[PDB]
């Protein structure tokens, strides 16, 4: 084993060298350390030109010694895919993360390979109804399509795609796949947990009838997994595609995460840096990933990757490479997220291809650029609100302000996942009925309404519906409280009846800390 | 390489002569 | 095509040049013949000035560095590896570099010949019998079947002892420093009990 | 019981070829680990960070002002 069997050259942090003395792997193979604690999968990303490789490590490089032999496994990443993985935790190089035993494999299939051709392209736009008024109202999602929920550091892309998982996850009929890119590991704690609790993840020998795979390389990783995980639950969601030929649903988060850990990478592989201190290769490996995800003719997979922007600024090179590669984009705004609007989706800056009047029927596309031509005028007069105030605008002017006011209100909508830590109710609210009651406010139905009945209610009804109960509320008045507290008849104890009913915890002698460190 | 392994080259340590002896003498009317 | 193998990898663009001339002259089997020869250029080098200024002058042509490097290494029983070699080291200016091929050539032989240096310091000249029961706690340290070498050197500033210097690894087994660790394990109790 | 077990240990050192910019250039060290705790003669620690195929990159956990070539 002379031959075929290289010896690591130099580490600098993630970037392992590896030696050979002849049969270079080629570029993109995994290769496998000897003699390391943990299972430490190198993936070549060049050839340094001294029968040296130059390798990306998808684990922790702590512990390497430069004599350590490596040996080639001939193959690039190849992770276990098939009917199987449904309700399996995979990380990046396809182990099971999830403490279930193995992976069930059909086949074993590497996560590089080339995107799908020109004439392998379907061309379809039917609408994917999610049920939040602003998604369905001003960029419907195209079923098969691609969906890009901008903004970020506390918006709420990740509450909006647990919302999208909800509501079209289990609706939908096909397989789904959640592919955590870079986000934290206690949110895939909470989605597996509440994917076990919701029966679209099962455990012992049904796991087979659970619809939903999961591929984790989240935030605790090193820079070498994070860059490769997205393209593992790629090739977990382009099984069900180009296989088993059915629709599926492919939810990245942080697909930011992706060409961060790349530009970890490549700041010690020693290349040039791009622009704000990105890598050169933006682009090229944004798109080598991105356009994987794309709806062939035998099969559909509908994505919804959150794409975190970075300090809220939209010209960063990340996110505007993103741009181009999406159907419909939700643009999330920090500044429609102080004012306390929930989803805080930018309605002037969130686009779709579907929003065309051959598609989606002339009357919901003249409601939506009708309600983006209401919210436009009204974000012309900013300033003058702001300065001059409102008691000097013109009587159309303060029309619209007051109309504009009401469909803020109108578009922010509590969430059925929300309710944990807000109370309200989550409304799923069906399309004819947000296009109609979007109908009403534009033309000028209730004008006379309360701005705060808008504020919260998923449809027409219950805006009327909450002013009812709001303008109860301010006229709502009981004469004396009616309290009958005092002289409750058997119902209230003495202090010291319910002091004795309370056990007496002992307390186990000053924290015994020496007596459980000398056990181990 | 370091400088411990080539100060130990400014000591001689040939063990046979039989190029530095002729060439130096075909040197100077080779640069001549 | 067929190339053997060296005994230890090394660094790049002047331990490459190294070994490839260990394979090539291993190929030929003549892997003392070339170090000599190289020793031979390197004491050639410190004898003379016209030999210097042909690797530490920028302008001197390349052309009659190139001529001058073949018409004096025409004759005289010099390598065919050698001679080629001085003619590519010479072509593009890298004379300067066999002060440091050399050395990467002579480690490599040095992991051939299955030889390994070692340094003993001591305070006395050594007797015979402390010698020969030497070698023997110095043998534990080297790790194959090597041939390590036992040199001598003598300094008074041990108390007697021995320091093995392995270029790479130190035991220090001296008394010197035995008594200057007794002295650092007492003052960490007084301080204490 | 100190003298009784004392045992000289082998030890693999290395030279330093350059000290600045919090970094040093430690020549040898082939058994080293990346993110190894190595300790300077000096007293002062360091992480052998990066790992090259000619020196190994060490922080100076501390004022390098202690620290010279050699
Ligand atoms: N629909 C919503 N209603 C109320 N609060 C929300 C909503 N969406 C997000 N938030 C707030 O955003 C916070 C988390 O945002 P998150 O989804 O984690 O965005 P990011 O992942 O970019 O930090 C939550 O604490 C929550 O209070
Ligand atoms: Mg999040």
């Amino acid at each position: 084993p002379a031959i075929d069997a290289g010896y690591v050259s130099q580490v600098i942090g993630p970037v392992v060298d590896v030696r050979f003395d002849g049969e270079l792997p080629s570029i993109l193979s995994s290769l496998e350390v000897e003699g390391h604690s943990v299972r430490l999968v190198l993936e070549v990303a060049q050839h340094m030109g001294d029968n040296t490789v130059r390798c990306i490590a998808m684990d922790s490089t702590d512990g390497l010694v430069r004599g350590q032999k490596v040996v080639d496994t001939g193959s690039p990443i190849k992770v276990p895919v098939g009917r199987g993985t449904l309700g399996r935790i995979m990380n990046v190089i396809g182990e099971p993360v999830d403490e279930q035993g193995p992976i069930d494999a059909a086949d074993i299939w590497s996560i590089h390979r080339e995107a799908p051709e020109f004439t392998e392209q379907s061309t379809e736009q039917e609408i994917l109804v999610t049920g939040i008024k602003v998604v369905d109202l001003l960029a419907p999602y195209q079923r098969g399509g691609k969906i890009g929920l901008f903004g970020g550091a506390g918006v709420g892309k990740t509450v909006l795609i647990m919302e999208l998982i909800n509501n079209v996850a289990k609706a939908h009929g096909g397989f789904s796949v959640f592919a955590g890119v870079g986000e934290r590991t206690r949110e895939g704690n909470d989605l597996y947990r509440e994917m076990i609790e919701s029966g679209v993840i099962k455990l012992g020998a049904e796991r087979g009838n659970s619809k939903c795979t999961l591929v984790y390389g989240q935030m605790n990783e090193p820079p070498g997994a994070r860059a490769r995980v997205a393209l593992t639950g790629l090739t977990v969601a382009e099984y069900f595609r180009d296989i088993e030929g059915q629709d599926v649903l492919l939810f990245v988060d942080n697909i930011f995460r992706f060409t961060q850990a790349n530009s970890e990478v490549s700041a010690l592989l020693g290349r040039i840096p791009s622009a704000v201190g990105y890598q050169p290769t933006l682009a090229t490996d944004l798109g080598g990933l991105q356009e994987r995800i794309t709806t062939t003719t035998k099969g559909s997979i509908t994505s919804v990757q959150a794409v975190y922007v970075p300090a809220d600024d939209l010209t960063d090179p990340a996110p505007a490479t993103t741009f181009a590669h999406l159907d419909a984009t939700t643009v999330l705004s920090r500044s429609i997220a102080e004012l306390g609007i929930y989803p805080a989706v930018d309605p002037l800056d969130s686009t779709s291809r579907m929003l065309n009047p051959n598609v989606i029927g002339a009357e919901h596309y003249n409601v939506a650029r009708g309600v983006q031509k209401v919210l436009q005028d009204y974000k012309n007069l900013q300033d003058i609100i702001a300065i001059l105030g409102m008691d000097e605008l013109s009587e159309e002017d303060k029309l619209t302000v007051a109309r504009a006011r009401k469909i803020q209100r109108f578009l922010s909508q509590p969430f059925q996942v929300a309710e944990v830590f807000t109370g309200t109710p989550g409304k799923y609210v069906d399309l004819a009925d947000t296009i109609s009651g979007f109908q009403g406010v534009l033309t000028g139905k209730y004008d006379d309404l309360p701005e705060m009945a808008f504020y919260m209610v998923g449809d027409i009804k219950e805006v009327k519906e909450k002013a009812d109960k709001m303008a109860k509320d301010i006229a709502s008045r009981k004469e004396a409280d009616n309290k009958k507290v005092s002289e409750e008849l058997k119902d209230i104890p003495s202090l010291d009846k319910l002091v004795s009913e309370i056990k007496e915890v002992v307390i186990e002698e000053d924290d015994g800390l020496e007596e459980d460190f000398k056990a181990e | 390489a370091d400088a411990k392994a080539l100060d130990e080259l400014r000591k001689p340590k040939f063990s046979s002569k039989y190029l530095i002896q002729h060439v130096s003498q075909k040197l100077i009317p080779a640069v001549k | 095509l067929k190339l053997p193998t060296a005994p230890l990898q090394l660094s790049g663009t002047s331990a490459q040049i190294a070994t490839l001339l260990w394979q090539v002259a291993a190929k030929e089997n003549q892997l003392d013949k070339v170090q000599d020869e190289l020793y031979q250029f390197i004491e050639l080098f410190k004898q003379h000035s016209e030999l210097r200024r042909l690797a530490t002058d920028p302008f001197v042509p390349t052309l009659v560095r190139t001529k001058i490097i073949s018409s004096v290494l025409k004759d005289s029983g010099a390598s065919e590896i050698t001679k080629k070699l001085f003619e590519a080291l010479a072509d593009e200016g890298a004379l300067s570099a066999l002060l440091e091929v050399t050395v990467n050539y002579e480690e490599l032989m040095l992991a051939h010949k299955k030889e390994v240096y070692c340094t003993v310091i001591t305070a006395e000249p050594l007797d015979k019998l402390e010698r020969v029961e030497l070698t023997k706690k110095a043998e534990k340290f080297v790790d194959a079947g090597f041939k390590l070498v036992m040199q001598e050197k003598i300094d008074k500033k041990l108390l007697g002892g021995f320091v093995i210097e392995f270029s790479d690894r130190r035991v220090d087994m001296s008394t010197a420093k035995k008594v200057e660790e007794f002295n650092n394990f007492v003052n960490k109790l007084v301080l204490s009990i | 019981e100190w003298e009784k077990s004392y045992q000289p240990p082998v030890i693999h050192l290395g030279r330093v070829l350059s000290v600045g910019d919090g970094i040093a250039r430690v020549y040898g060290l082939k058994s080293v680990q990346a993110g190894e705790l190595v300790c300077f003669d000096s007293g002062v620690k360091g992480m052998a960070l990066n790992l090259q195929a000619d020196h190994v990159g060490v922080v100076v956990f501390g004022n390098d002002s202690v620290i010279h070539q050699g």
